[PDB]
C-alpha cells in the first residue's frame, strides 16, 4: 500500500517547523566549509574526513560541479548531499538546457534547487535533507554571486560566511579579515585560515579540498580556437598547489 | 548535406559544410553544422536538420549527466547506445543520419547511425545527400595510418567533391580534429572556397523612396515613472 | 505499522478550529514585520526581513519581494522557504490568465486561488498548510486598487492598511490612528516607515534591513508602474523621513 | 521517543533507527579482508559451517554482480541475496544502455543512494549489510569500495569487515607504511592470495583450514573463486615462505 | 517499542517480529529432508485431530515445476500462498529460457521473496518454513528457507516441533554412509526418523507421508511414494519404534 | 548478407559476411556482424542491420544477469531470448539471427530464428538473403563430423557461390571457431577464395 | 620571464661553483632587473599585464637575500627593500612583507640592524595596510628587543597591543604575545604575573588550533 503521504514535517506547540530545526542541527554535526566573496572570483573550500586511514580521499568529492561556471559545497551529511546534488544537476539540464539551452544565471539556479528543499517538507514518506549549501558562482548578469541554501528551502545571499560546526567561530573570524574589495589570492589565504580553526585534526592540502570559480581558464572546456566561448570559470586547485597555499597564509 | 569522417589510428578527423538548405532555397550561406552532444563527442548532421539538432540537443543532456557522475571523459559508444534506442522505437520517423565521432580511453571511434536506428563501424564513412561524391575521391588516395596533416587535407578535399557535384554542400569546409589524449581542436572554415563574386554598383536610393503611410513612437525600453 | 506513526495532525480540534492553523499562525509572528497601505494614488508594501547577520549581503537580497505580474507583487511575512511554492503558482496563475483572455489578472482571483491551496492541504491528503502570510498589492480595472492580506488557513480579507508578521497589534493600532484616505504615495512611503521603526526587532531600523516598493499611478497615462527600489535609493528616502 | 523507530532526525540530528543497521553485522561471526594487489585484488574471507548437517560448498558469502566484479557480504544472510539481485539488475542495466559493464565507482554510488531511500521512508527498513565490492577496471585500476547501510561510501586501498576488524585494520595499515604504496606488490597474484592469509591469522589469532576460507580473485576482465582444494594448496605454501 | 513493526531495529542488532515468525512453524508439523547422491526425500508428519479425516487427503506436498519438491511446515494458509507466487515463478522462466527452472534458481528467488514482507510495514510476513529440492545437471540440491529469507546448503534438513528428534538421528546416518546414500535407501530413512520425532508427538497420533525425487528411480521427477513401497517403510519405522 | 553456421567435431563454426547494403550504396564493407553475448555463445546477425542489432544487445543485457546469479546459459537457453523477442515484433521486425554456440553441457549447437520468431536446431543453418542460392549446395556436399580443416574450406567454398551470386553479400570472409582449444577468429580476404 | 630566470640561475651557479666574488656583480644587477619588474618598465617585463612577473619579482629578491654571505652590501640593501614593496601598489604585499624581515633576522647583524628594519616595517604598515599586519611586526619586534637582552623596550612595547585590541579582536595572535609576555616577566625577575600571563596563555592555547611551534614555546 501507500498510507505514507502525511507530511513528516510537522509544527511544534511552540511554533518553528521542528523537522527542519533538527535538520538544521545536522549541520552543526557536520564538517566545516565556507566561502569568501571576493570582487573579482569566489573560493570555496572543504575538509575531507574519512571513516578509515585506507580511505581515498581521491575518489572523495565533497565539492562538486553542477555547470562550468557554478560550483556547489555542502556541510551537513555526505548521503543527503550525494543524492541532492544529482537533482540539482538534473533540473538544470531538463529546464535550462533543453528549454533555455544556456547555462543559466546563478540566481536562477539557486532558486530552482530551494524548491526540491520545499518539496521534502510537503508530502508523506519524506523528511527533508539536513545539508547547506553553499552554491558559488558568476553569471555575466548580475556578476560575481555566493549563496547559501538553507534546509528550510530559503536561499540568501551573503558576503563571506560559513556552514558546518564552526560556523559562528568563523563568521567572527571573517568581520575583521573581511573587506569590500578583495582580490582572488587574497581570498585564497583568508578562506583557508579561517579553515583552519575549525579542523581539530591535521590541516594538510592533501587533505583540504580548495577550488576557486575565479579566473577562466580555457583548456578545461576541451576545445581552442574560438575565444568568444570560454571554458570553466570553475577550477579545482590540485594538492600540490594547495601545499604551497599553505605556506601564502 | 556531407558529413565526412575518417578514422586513423592516431585519431579521427570529422568535417562539414556551412551550406544549409531548405529544400532548394538555401536557408544560410553560413551555419555550424557541427554539434555537440559533448565536449570531447563531436558529430554533424545531414537529412533533415530540425531532427538531427534536436536529437543532438536531447542525447546531450544525457551523456552530460554521465559525464558528471564518472568526473571523467565520456565514452563514444555512450551516446551511440543510447541515439539507436531512441529511433528504433519511432521505427525512423524521426529522421537523424548522423555521422558520430569521437575519442575516448578505449581508442579512436568512428560510428554512423541512420534514421531506422542502424549502425555501422568503419575506418572511414561519409553520410548525408553529398555522401556518394565524396567516397569516390577518399578511396583512391586512403591508406592504413594517416598523418593527421594528411588526414585534415583528405578530409576537406572530400568535401570539396560535395561542393562540386553535389547541392546540399557548399560554402564553407570546417573540420575538427579529435587526437587521443589530447584537447580537440576546432577548425573553423578551414578551407573557404567560394566568394560572392563582386557586383557592379550599390543599391542605395535617398529617402522615402518607399512611400510610407503614417508612423508611431513605440517603447520597449523600460517603464516609466512620471 | 503506518497507523502507529500518525497520531492525526489535520482534523479539527473541539472548537472546529485546525491544529496546524493555529500552530503557523504563532510561526508567522516569529517572522519579520511586513505593512501594506493603500494610498489613493497607489499601494505601499514595505516588508523587514527575518535575518539580519553579521555578513549578510541584503544589498540585492530579493528574498520578501516578488513580482507575480506586472501589476501584482507581493510583501510575505512567515517562512521565506514556505512562501516560495505559492509564489511561483501565482505566476503561473496570472500569465495563464493573460494567455487565453487576453488581459491581466484580477487581484481577487489570483488571491482567492492562492487560499485555495492552502485550505485544501487540511482538506486532504493528511498534509500540513504553508506557514505564510501575505500582502498583496494588485491593480485591476473593477476595484481599482486592492489590498489584501492572506492567512494559512485559506481565507482573504479586504483592509486600506493591515500589518503582519511581528508585532500585529502595536504597529495595528498605530496605522488605525495616522491613516487618512486623502494620503498619496508620499505620505504613505513616510507612514509606512514610521511604524516599522516601532516594531523593528534590532533597536534600529536601516537600510538594508529594509525592503521597500511601490506601485505608483504616476507613470503615464494612468498606467501602473512597479519599482522596487535600489539599495541606495533607500538610503536615500529614509533619511528623508528622518529615521537616521 | 519516536525518532528512534522510524528514521525521523533526534534534537541532535541523528537517525538512530539507521545506526542499528550497522549493529547487526557482527551476528553472523563473518570476517572479510580485501587488499589490492600488483595486478589483482584478493578478498578472503571467513566460511562458517557450523554442523555437518550443513553442506560446506552452498555456504557461500561471495556474489558475482559483473563478470569482472565481485561481492562479499558481512551480515545477515537475508539482506545479502536481497542487495545482489538489487545490483546485478543495476549492473545488467546500464552494460545495456551505456554499452559498456558498469564501473565499480558507479555500482558503489549507486547502492549509496538505494540505501539512502531505504532510509527517506518511515516505514522501510535498512539494508543492514555491509557490501564490499572489488575489482580490477580498465580506468580506476585496482579497485576496493565498501558501502554501507547509511548510504555513505568511499574508496578504498584496503579494507576488512567483521566485529574483530580492527586489529586486521592495524595489520594493513602498518604494512602500507612500511612499503609507502597502497597496494601490496609481488607479482603473482597466488602469493598475494597466500600474503592475505598470513595476515588474516595474525589479526584474528586463528589458523584458517579450506573450508574455514572461501577467496575471491579478480584478475584484469575477470573475477572468479578458488575451490577449497586450490585454497589447501596456498597453506602448504605458508610452509614454503 | 520495538515490536510493533519490522522495520523497527533495536540497539541489539536484532528484528523480534522476524525472530519471532521462527517460532510460528516451531509449533508446525515436523518435516525431514534427507539429501541423496542421486536426489532427495522429504518426509512429513500429518498429524491426525480426530479420525473423521481422510488421510492422504490434506496436501502440504505440492509440487512446483515437473521437478521440484516443496513441502512445508508452520501456518498452514501462508505456505500455500507462497507456493503460489512461485508456481507462477516457475512457469515465468520457462517462458523466456524454454527450460525448467533450475533448483538453485527457485532457491533463490524464493529468499528474495520472503525478504519483501520484512522491508515494509504495509505487508505481513510468512510463518512457514519450506523444505524443497531436486535433481538438475548441477546434481541433486537440498534447501530449507526461513521466514527470515535465509538459506543455505542441507546435508540433512528438519523443521518443526520435533527437529531436534530428527536432527540428531541425521548427524549419525552421516557415520554411517559418510560417502552419501542413495535415494531408494532413503525412503525407509525418513520414515524412521518421523518416527523417532513422533516421540515430542506422543500425545497425539499420526499419518506418515513421503514424497522423493530422485534420478536413479524416477528419471528426475518428483513424484509420491504410494502402495507397496510406501507400506513397507511403514513397517519398518514400526518395527524399529516398538 | 548471408550468414550461416555449421557443426564440425569439435565445435562450431561460424561464418558471415561483412558488407551490408542499404538500396544500391554500400554502407560499409568491413563492418563485422559475428557478434559476442558470451563469451562462448557467438551469434550471427543478417537482414535489417538495426533490428539484428537491437535484439542483440536486450539478449546479451539479459544472460549477463543469467550468468551472475544462476551459471552460464547454455546455447539452447540463449536461443529462446531471440526467440522470443521476435515473437513480440512478429509483424514489425524482420530478423534473421543465426544463434551459434560451444558448450560443455552439449557440445556445438546451432539453432536459427526467423523474422517471425521461432527456433529450430539444425546440423547446419543458412539464413539471410544470398544463402538461399547456397541453399541446395549446402546439403548435397554437407558432411556429418568433418574435420577442422574440412570445416573451414566448407564455409569458405559456400560463401563464395554466395557471393558470387549476391551482390549485397561480399567484403572478407570472418568466421569465428567454438571449440576446447581457444576461440579462433579467421578472415579470407577475397583473392583468397577467388583462387577456388 | 627566460631573462629574470637565467639571471637568477647565473648567480647561483657561480656561488657554489667558481667564485663568491663574481656573484657579486651579477647579484646587483639582479636588483635593478627586480626594480623594472615592480615598476612595470615593459609591461613587467613579460608584455601588457605584469602577469606571472607580479609575483616572481619580490620573490626571487628574498631568494637571493638569504642565500647568501652576512656582507656590508646586504646590510645595507634591507633599508631600502622596504620602499621596493610599495613601489608596486599591490595588496599582495602583506603575505611577503613578514618573510622579508625574517630573513634578516636570520643572519647576524647585531643589536641594531634587525630591530631598525622590523620598526620601518611597522610605519608602512600604518600608512594604508591590515590591522592584521601590524600586529605582527608588533610581535617581531617584541621579540627581538628580548633577544637583545632589553626588556623595559619589549615589555612598554607589549602593552599597548595586548590591552587595546579586544575592540580589534578576532585573531590567534594573542597567543604568541602572551607567552612572550611571561618570558620578560621572568627576565625581570617578577614570576608573580609571569605565572599569571603563562596560565593564560596556556588557557588561550587549549583551543585546538596551535602550531608546533607554539605549544612548543
Amino acid at each position: 500500500t501507500d498510507r505514507y503521504s502525511f507530511s513528516l514535517t510537522t509544527f511544534s506547540p511552540s511554533g518553528k517547523l521542528g523537522q527542519i530545526d533538527y535538520a538544521l542541527t545536522a549541520v552543526k554535526q557536520g564538517v566545516t566549509s565556507l566561502g569568501i566573496k571576493a570582487t573579482n572570483g569566489v573560493v570555496i573550500a572543504t575538509e575531507k574526513k574519512s571513516s578509515s586511514p585506507l580511505a581515498m580521499s581521491e575518489t572523495l568529492s565533497k565539492v562538486s560541479l553542477l555547470t562550468p561556471d557554478i560550483g556547489a559545497v555542502y556541510s551537513g551529511m555526505g548521503p543527503d548531499y550525494r543524492v541532492l546534488v544529482d537533482k540539482s544537476r538534473k533540473v538544470a539540464h531538463t529546464s535550462y538546457k533543453r528549454i533555455y539551452g544556456e547555462y543559466p544565471p546563478t540566481k536562477l539556479l539557486v532558486s530552482e534547487v530551494a524548491k526540491i528543499m520545499q518539496e521534502a517538507t510537503q508530502s508523506g514518506g519524506v523528511r527533508p535533507f539536513g545539508v547547506s549549501l553553499l552554491i558559488a558562482g558568476h553569471d555575466e548578469f548580475n556578476g560575481f554571486s555566493l549563496y547559501q541554501v538553507d534546509p528550510s528551502g530559503s536561499y540568501f545571499p551573503w558576503k563571506a560566511t560559513a556552514i558546518g560546526k564552526g560556523s559562528v567561530a568563523a563568521k567572527t573570524f571573517l568581520e575583521k579579515r573581511w573587506n569590500d574589495e578583495l582580490e582572488l589570492e587574497d581570498a585564497i589565504h583568508i578562506a583557508l585560515l579561517t579553515l583552519k580553526e575549525s579542523v581539530e585534526g591535521e590541516f594538510n592540502g592533501d587533505t583540504i579540498e580548495l577550488a576557486i570559480i575565479g579566473d577562466e581558464n580555457p583548456d578545461l572546456l576541451g576545445y581552442t580556437g574560438i575565444p568568444t566561448d570560454k571554458g570553466p570559470r570553475f577550477r579545482k586547485l590540485t594538492s600540490q598547489e594547495i601545499n604551497d597555499r599553505l605556506e601564502a597564509l | 548535406t556531407t558529413i565526412v569522417g575518417v578514422k586513423f589510428n592516431n585519431g579521427v578527423v570529422i568535417a562539414a559544410d556551412t551550406r544549409s538548405t531548405q529544400g532548394p532555397i538555401v536557408a544560410d550561406k553560413n551555419c555550424a553544422k557541427l554539434h555537440r552532444i559533448s565536449p570531447k563527442i563531436w558529430c554533424a548532421g545531414a537529412g533533415t536538420a530540425a531532427d538531427t539538432e534536436a536529437v543532438t540537443q536531447l542525447i546531450g543532456s544525457n551523456i552530460e549527466l554521465h559525464s558528471l557522475y564518472t568526473s571523467r571523459e565520456p565514452r563514444v559508444v555512450s551516446a551511440l547506445q543510447m541515439l539507436k534506442q531512441h529511433l528504433f522505437k519511432y521505427q525512423g520517423h524521426i529522421g537523424a543520419y548522423l555521422i558520430v565521432a569521437g575519442v575516448d580511453p578505449t581508442g579512436s571511434h568512428l560510428f554512423s547511425i541512420h534514421a531506422h536506428g542502424s549502425t555501422d563501424v568503419g575506418y572511414y564513412l561519409s553520410l548525408g545527400s553529398g555522401s556518394l561524391a565524396a567516397m569516390a575521391v577518399l578511396e583512391s588516395h586512403w591508406k592504413q595510418d594517416l598523418t593527421k596533416e594528411e588526414a585534415i587535407k583528405l578530409a576537406s578535399d572530400a568535401i570539396q567533391a560535395g561542393i562540386w557535384n553535389d547541392l546540399g554542400s557548399g560554402s564553407n569546409v570546417d573540420v575538427c580534429v579529435m587526437e587521443i589524449g589530447k584537447d580537440a581542436e576546432y577548425l573553423r572554415n578551414y578551407l573557404t572556397p567560394n566568394v560572392r563574386e563582386e557586383k557592379q554598383k550599390s543599391y542605395k536610393f535617398p529617402r522615402g523612396t518607399t512611400a510610407v503611410l503614417k508612423e508611431s513612437i513605440v517603447n520597449i525600453c523600460d517603464i516609466q515613472e512620471e | 505499522g503506518s497507523r502507529r506513526y500518525d497520531s492525526r495532525t489535520t482534523i479539527f480540534s473541539p472548537e472546529g478550529r485546525l491544529y496546524q492553523v493555529e500552530y503557523a499562525l504563532e510561526s508567522i509572528s516569529h517572522a519579520g514585520t511586513a505593512i501594506g497601505i493603500m494610498a489613493s494614488d497607489g499601494i505601499v508594501l514595505a516588508a523587514e526581513r527575518k535575518v539580519t547577520s553579521t555578513l549578510l549581503e541584503q544589498d540585492t537580497s530579493t528574498e520578501k519581494l516578488y513580482k507575480l505580474n506586472d501589476k501584482i507583487a507581493v510583501a510575505v511575512a512567515g517562512l521565506t522557504a514556505d512562501a516560495e511554492i505559492l509564489i511561483n503558482t501565482a505566476r503561473i496563475h496570472a500569465q495563464n490568465y493573460l494567455k487565453t483572455y487576453n488581459e491581466d489578472i484580477p487581484v481577487e482571483i489570483l488571491v482567492r486561488r492562492l487560499s485555495d491551496i492552502k485550505q485544501g492541504y487540511t482538506q486532504h491528503g493528511g498534509l500540513r498548510p504553508f506557514g505564510v502570510s501575505f500582502i498583496y498589492a494588485g491593480y485591476d480595472d473593477r476595484y481599482g486598487y486592492q489590498l489584501y492580506t492572506s492567512n494559512p488557513s485559506g481565507n482573504y480579507t479586504g483592509w486600506k492598511a493591515i500589518s503582519v508578521g511581528a508585532n500585529t497589534s502595536a504597529a495595528q493600532t498605530l496605522l488605525q490612528m495616522d491613516y487618512k484616505d486623502d494620503m498619496k504615495v508620499d505620505d504613505a512611503i513616510e507612514l509606512a516607515l514610521k511604524t516599522l521603526s516601532k516594531t523593528t526587532d534590532s533597536s534600529a531600523l536601516t537600510y538594508d534591513r529594509l525592503e521597500f516598493a511601490t506601485i505608483r499611478k504616476g507613470a503615464n497615462d494612468g498606467e501602473v508602474y512597479q519599482k522596487i527600489f535600489k539599495p541606495q535609493e533607500i538610503k536615500d528616502i529614509l533619511v528623508k523621513t528622518g529615521i537616521t | 521517543g519516536y525518532d528512534r523507530h522510524i528514521t525521523i532526525f533526534s534534537p541532535e540530528g541523528r537517525l538512530y533507527q539507521v545506526e542499528y543497521a550497522f549493529k547487526a553485522t557482527n551476528q553472523t561471526n563473518i570476517n572479510s579482508l580485501a587488499v589490492r594487489g600488483k595486478d589483482c585484488t584478493v578478498v578472503i574471507s571467513q566460511k562458517k559451517v557450523p554442523d555437518k548437517l550443513l553442506d560446506p560448498t552452498t555456504v557461500s558469502y561471495i556474489f558475482c554482480i559483473s563478470r569482472t566484479i565481485g561481492m562479499v557480504v558481512n551480515g545477515p544472510i537475508p539482506d545479502a541475496r536481497n542487495a545482489a539481485l538489487r545490483a546485478k539488475a543495476e549492473a545488467a542495466e546500464f552494460r545495456y544502455k551505456y554499452g559498456y559493464d558498469m564501473p565499480c565507482d558507479v555500482l558503489a554510488k549507486r547502492m549509496a543512494n538505494l540505501s539512502q531511500i531505504y532510509t527517506q521512508r518511515a516505514y522501510m527498513r535498512p539494508l543492514g549489510v555491509i557490501l564490499t565490492f572489488v575489482s580490477v577496471d580498465e580506468e580506476l585500476g585496482p579497485s576496493i569500495y565498501k558501502t554501507d547501510p547509511a548510504g555513505y561510501y568511499v574508496g578504498y586501498k584496503a579494507t576488512a569487515t567483521g566485529p574483530k576488524q580492527q586489529e586486521i585494520t592495524t595489520n594493513l595499515e602498518n604494512h602500507f607504511k612500511k612499503s609507502k604504496i597502497d597496494h601490496i606488490n609481488e607479482e603473482s597474484w597466488e602469493k598475494v592470495v597466500e600474503f592475505a592469509i598470513t595476515h588474516m591469522i595474525d589479526a584474528l589469532g586463528t589458523e584458517f583450514s579450506k573450508n574455514d576460507l572461501e577467496v575471491g580473485v579478480a584478475t584484469k576482465d575477470k573475477f572468479f573463486t578458488l575451490s577449497a582444494e586450490n585454497i589447501e594448496e596456498r597453506l602448504v605454501a605458508i610452509a614454503e615462505q | 517499542g520495538y515490536d510493533l513493526s519490522n522495520s523497527v531495529f533495536s540497539p541489539d542488532g536484532r528484528n523480534f517480529q522476524v525472530e519471532y515468525a521462527v517460532k510460528a512453524v516451531e509449533n508446525g508439523t515436523t518435516s525431514i529432508g534427507i539429501k541423496c547422491n542421486d536426489g532427495v526425500v522429504f518426509a512429513v508428519e500429518k498429524l491426525i485431530t480426530s479420525k473423521l479425516l481422510v488421510p492422504q487427503k490434506n496436501v502440504k506436498i505440492q509440487v512446483v515445476d515437473r521437478h521440484i519438491g516443496c513441502v512445508y511446515s508452520g501456518l498452514i494458509p501462508d505456505g500455500r500462498h507462497l507456493v503460489n507466487r512461485g508456481r507462477e515463478e516457475a512457469a515465468s522462466f520457462k517462458k523466456l529460457y524454454k527450460t525448467p527452472i533450475p533448483i538453485p534458481a527457485f532457491a533463490d528467488r524464493l529468499g528474495q521473496y520472503v525478504q519483501a514482507h520484512t522491508l515494509y510495514n504495509s505487508v505481513r510476513p510468512f510463518g512457514v518454513s519450506t523444505i524443497f529440492g531436486g535433481v538438475d545437471k548441477n546434481g541433486a540440491h537440498l534447501y530449507m528457507l526461513e521466514p527470515s529469507g535465509s538459506y543455505w546448503g542441507y546435508k540433512g534438513a528438519a523443521t518443526g516441533k520435533g527437529r531436534q528428534s530428527a536432527k540428531a538421528e541425521l548427524e549419525k546416518l552421516v557415520d554411517h554412509h559418510p560417502e552419501g546414500l542413495s535415494a531408494r535407501e532413503a525412503v525407509k530413512q525418513a520414515a524412521k526418523i518421523i518416527y523417532l520425532a513422533h516421540e515430542d508427538n506422543k500425545e497425539k497420533d499420526f499419518e506418515l507421508e513421503i514424497s522423493w525425487c530422485s534420478l536413479s528411480e524416477t528419471n528426475g521427477l518428483h513424484k509420491f511414494v504410494k502402495g507397496d513401497l510406501l507400506q513397507e517403510a511403514i513397517d519398518f519405522a514400526q518395527k524399529e519404534i516398538n | 548478407t548471408s550468414i550461416m553456421a555449421v557443426t564440425f567435431k569439435d565445435g562450431v563454426i561460424l561464418g558471415a559476411d561483412s558488407r551490408t547494403t542499404t538500396g544500391a550504396y554500400i554502407a560499409n564493407r568491413v563492418t563485422d556482424k559475428l557478434t559476442r553475448v558470451h563469451d562462448k555463445i557467438w551469434c550471427c546477425r543478417s537482414g535489417s542491420a538495426a533490428d539484428t542489432q537491437a535484439i542483440a544487445d536486450i539478449v546479451q543485457y539479459h544472460l549477463e544477469l543469467y550468468t551472475s546469479q544462476y551459471g552460464t546459459p547454455s546455447t539452447e537457453t540463449a536461443a529462446s531470448v531471440f526467440k522470443e523477442l521476435c515473437y513480440e515484433n512478429k509483424d514489425n521486425l524482420t530478423a534473421g539471427i543465426i544463434v551459434a554456440g560451444y558448450d560443455d553441457k552439449n557440445k556445438g549447437e546451432v539453432y536459427t530464428i526467423p523474422l517471425g520468431g521461432s527456433v529450430h536446431k539444425l546440423p547446419y543453418a543458412i539464413a539471410g538473403s544470398g544463402s538461399t542460392f547456397i541453399y541446395g549446395y549446402c546439403d548435397k556436399n554437407f558432411r556429418e563430423n568433418m574435420s577442422k580443416e574440412e570445416t573451414v574450406d566448407f564455409i569458405k567454398h559456400s560463401l563464395s557461390q554466395a557471393i558470387k551470386w549476391d551482390g549485397s553479400s561480399g567484403g572478407v570472409i570472418r568466421m569465428v571457431v567454438l571449440t576446447a582449444a581457444g576461440v579462433e577468429r579467421l578472415i579470407f580476404y577475397p583473392d583468397e577464395y577467388e583462387q577456388l | 620571464m627566460s631573462l629574470p630566470g637565467s639571471k637568477l640561475e647565473e648567480a647561483r651557479r657561480l656561488v657554489n661553483e667558481k667564485q663568491y666574488n663574481e656573484a657579486e656583480q651579477v647579484y646587483l644587477s639582479l636588483l635593478d632587473k627586480d626594480s623594472s619588474q615592480s615598476s612595470a618598465a615593459a609591461g613587467a617585463s613579460v608584455d601588457d599585464k605584469r602577469r606571472n612577473e607580479q609575483e616572481t619579482s619580490i620573490l626571487e629578491l628574498g631568494q637571493l637575500y638569504v642565500t647568501m654571505g652576512a656582507k656590508d652590501k646586504l646590510r645595507e640593501f634591507i633599508p631600502h627593500s622596504t620602499e621596493y614593496m610599495m613601489q608596486f601598489a599591490k595588496s599582495k604585499t602583506v603575505k611577503v612583507l613578514k618573510t622579508l624581515i625574517e630573513k634578516f633576522e636570520q643572519v647576524p647583524d647585531s643589536l641594531d640592524d634587525q630591530i631598525f628594519v622590523c620598526e620601518k616595517s611597522i610605519e608602512f604598515a600604518k600608512r594604508e595596510k591590515r590591522v592584521f599586519l601590524k600586529h605582527s611586526l608588533s610581535i617581531k619586534l617584541a621579540t627581538l628587543h628580548y633577544q637583545k637582552k632589553q626588556y623595559k623596550d619589549s615589555l612598554a612595547l607589549i602593552n599597548d597591543l595586548l590591552r587595546e585590541f579586544k575592540k580589534l579582536d578576532d585573531k590567534p595572535s594573542l597567543v604568541d604575545v602572551h607567552l612572550l609576555e611571561s618570558k620578560v616577566y621572568h627576565k625581570l625577575r617578577n614570576l608573580a604575573k609571569s605565572k599569571a600571563s603563562l596560565t593564560a596563555a596556556r588557557t588561550a592555547a587549549n583551543s585546538i588550533y596551535c602550531p608546533t611551534q607554539t605549544v612548543a614555546e
